[PDB]
């Protein structure tokens, strides 16, 4: 009764964690967070673009039904291989 | 309790798949009614009893007959969905060849069970060996002494055709019945004397 799921697993890995490191190190000595190269947006602009892409609902086509009967085929033979 | 059941079936079946594949394609684009089959029953229940000739009974024992070749739990439902489809598809009498639809579904009934509870053919063999491995060691051992390290490292190896201690412990809660044995503990036991 669900669709997909997630993981948030701990592997230990050098360069990511001193990087993680600097990561939280850096927001203690200024007060400020933000950084690489990206233009901060207001929650506000993407309200309303939820608010106006929820009065689109497209229609789907033809092509994309046929596209999914191959889809859950190669899901359905795969998934049946492995019974473990 | 319940008198017919019915499992249903999977498999990777890529003909039918793909054919359910093709109605869950449909029903997303773009007489069966609402209320006038509700108005049918509902009219149709009480209004008519229908009734039972012999009819039905000389191809009723037929049936049973090469059957027996449960008892009677079987023989009082399998006449009241006969009863209830003759009752369904003529709403007036009786019918005599409502019955073979009767033993179509219940024929599909037992289809669930060609493979403990109600069968005995691992309790013919259970029951007995396990009644020979006491009359060995009290014929070897002067006293009725059996400690728990002798039993796992006599009976769990002798066959591989039981299970670890999913039922050796329930093997000897009868025998704790059956005038032979007693419970100490998870260790020493005592057993039965002459």
């Amino acid at each position: 009764r669900f669709d997909i799921l997630f993981l948030m697993l701990d592997i230990p890995s050098r360069d990511d964690d001193e990087k993680l490191a600097e990561h939280v190190t850096y927001v203690h000595m200024h007060n400020k967070q933000p950084d690489l190269d990206f233009t901060p947006v207001e929650p506000s602009k993407m309200r309303e673009y939820i608010a106006y892409a929820k009065t689109k609902r497209p229609v789907m086509s033809e092509a994309v039904n046929d596209y999914v009967v191959q889809a859950y085929i190669r899901l359905r033979q795969d998934s049946k291989r492995e019974m473990d | 309790r319940f008198d017919l059941v019915y499992l249903v079936l999977d498999k990777v079946d890529e003909k039918n798949d793909r054919e359910l594949a093709k109605h869950l394609t449909n029903l997303y684009l773009e007489v069966l009614p609402v209320e006038f089959l509700t108005m049918y029953i509902s009219y149709a229940k009480e209004h008519i009893h229908p009734i039972i000739t012999e009819a039905a009974k000389t191809e009723l024992v037929r049936a049973y007959v090469g059957m027996r070749k449960a008892t009677t739990r079987q023989l009082e439902s399998m006449i009241r969905l006969a009863e209830a489809h003759a009752k369904m598809k003529l709403k007036n009498v009786v019918e005599l060849e409502d019955v073979q639809e009767a033993v179509r579904l219940i024929r599909s009934a037992i289809k669930d069970y060609a493979t403990q509870t109600g069968k005995s053919v691992i309790q013919r063999k259970l029951q007995e060996d396990l009644s020979r491995e006491i009359m060995n060691v009290l014929k070897d051992q002067a006293s009725d002494s059996m400690s728990f390290n002798e039993l796992i490292k006599q009976i769990n190896e002798h066959s591989q055709d039981r299970v670890e201690s999913s039922d050796i412990q329930e093997a000897l809660s009868r025998l704790q019945q059956e005038d032979k044995v007693i419970v100490l503990g998870e260790g020493v036991r005592r057993s039965v004397r002459l």
